[PDB]
RNA sequence: CCAAAGGCUCUUUUCAGAGCCACCCA
């Protein structure tokens, strides 16, 4: 079973955007995988502690098309 | 602002630097040194942020550090009593300890100590038979506060290794006592949540010290030295940039926590609370 | 699979900041 919950949801794909709405992100899909950075899947069952784990290290992860 | 987002991505530059790293630009800029790595890139940060962006504070701070009546195995439903009252004065500006407050106190139940809590404490039963009860106590600490003018004159706060020192011991005192909790040491700072929220690092006072690089200094549970040595922390957190706050208050006569989104809780003068 | 993960919560300081609970207090 997946996550439903539209809250969680909601607050899960702003934390994504937060990450999309950089250069970075958009210098990468002009670019372009194995360690290119995926995107956190928001309708997986995570712990909070994990989802926001997976999103700080996939925001690092996108700067390799910066400092 | 602008600048914060500087400081958002040079704090992301300290994030991925190795412990020689971290130790070699503090060495640089001439700041401690000493400390593991978590405690270095706080440190770091800090430093950056400051010097980027260039009171309401207290001015003093009361370290207070329990010492009460226990038994070998430490069980859970014992009835504790004060046996030592410490209090040190931490001069916020100043960072120095200005002055000290010790005094031990005769329990009214447990009128003998056991032998573990003699050799746990180093306190003697000569030393609390001629003691004074914890109310006479009390009211000592108070007038002593009242002459350094805390609450009139100075902006302060309470600040005590963890919360039982407030929540349990002062607390079950006060019920055995047979007086009011006292107003003024309704709220405090709790060092240990402040140390792991600051530093992202159990708690132990022995443990802080060490993670900060520092040797205790006096008898281990001797509640003046243990109190001294907080003070010590205090005083290295507040300049590694910790604003240290009221975050642990007395409601009900329960535990909860203090907003740290609320404006600096200023406390009370200290006042003798009465009997009932 | 992997990766992530103590249980949670807030904020565009989001390459980041902050907090609650649990654990700890003689």
């Amino acid at each position: 079973d997946f996550e439903t919950d539209e809250s969680v949801l909601m607050r899960r794909q702003k934390q994504i955007n937060y990450g999309k709405n950089t250069i970075a992100y958009d210098r990468y899909i002009k670019e372009v995988p194995g360690i290119h950075p995926k995107t956190p899947n928001k309708f997986k069952k995570y712990s909070r502690r994990s989802w926001d784990q997976q999103i700080k290290l996939w925001k690092v992860a996108l700067h390799f098309w910066d400092p | 602002d602008p600048v914060y987002k500087e400081i958002a991505i040079t704090n992301g530059c300290i994030n991925r630097m190795s412990k020689e790293e971290l130790r070699a630009k503090l060495s640089e800029f001439k700041l401690e040194t000493r400390g593991v790595k978590d405690v270095l890139k706080k440190r770091l940060k800090n430093y950056y942020k400051k010097q980027k962006l260039m009171d309401s504070y207290y001015d003093y701070i009361c370290i207070i550090d329990f010492e009460a009546t226990c038994e070998e195995g430490n069980p859970p439903e014992f009835v504790h009593e004060i046996i030592e009252f410490p209090v040190v004065l931490l001069n916020t500006h100043t960072l120095e300890i200005e002055d000290t407050f010790q005094q031990y106190v005769r329990p009214e139940i447990n009128t003998q100590l056991s032998d573990f809590c003699i050799s746990l404490t180093g306190i003697t039963q000569d030393q609390v038979d001629r003691a004074d009860t914890f109310p006479q106590v009390l009211k000592k600490v108070i007038d002593w506060m009242k002459l350094k003018e805390l609450g009139t004159k100075y902006k302060y706060s309470l600040l005590t290794d963890g919360s039982w020192d407030m929540s349990k011991f002062l607390n079950i005192q006060c019920q055995l006592s047979r007086l009011k909790y006292p107003p003024f040491a309704k709220k405090w700072i709790n060092i240990r949540k402040s140390y792991g929220n600051f530093y992202k690092v159990q708690t132990k006072l022995t443990i802080m010290l060490e993670k900060l690089g520092m040797d205790y200094d006096g008898r281990p549970h001797c509640g003046l030295d243990d109190s001294k040595n907080i003070a010590r922390i205090a005083v290295r957190m507040l300049q590694d940039g910790c604003e240290l706050r009221i975050n642990e208050k007395m409601h009900a006569g329960q535990l909860m926590s203090v907003s740290s989104s609320l404006p600096i809780e200023g406390t009370p003068p200290p006042q003798m609370p009465h009997f009932r």
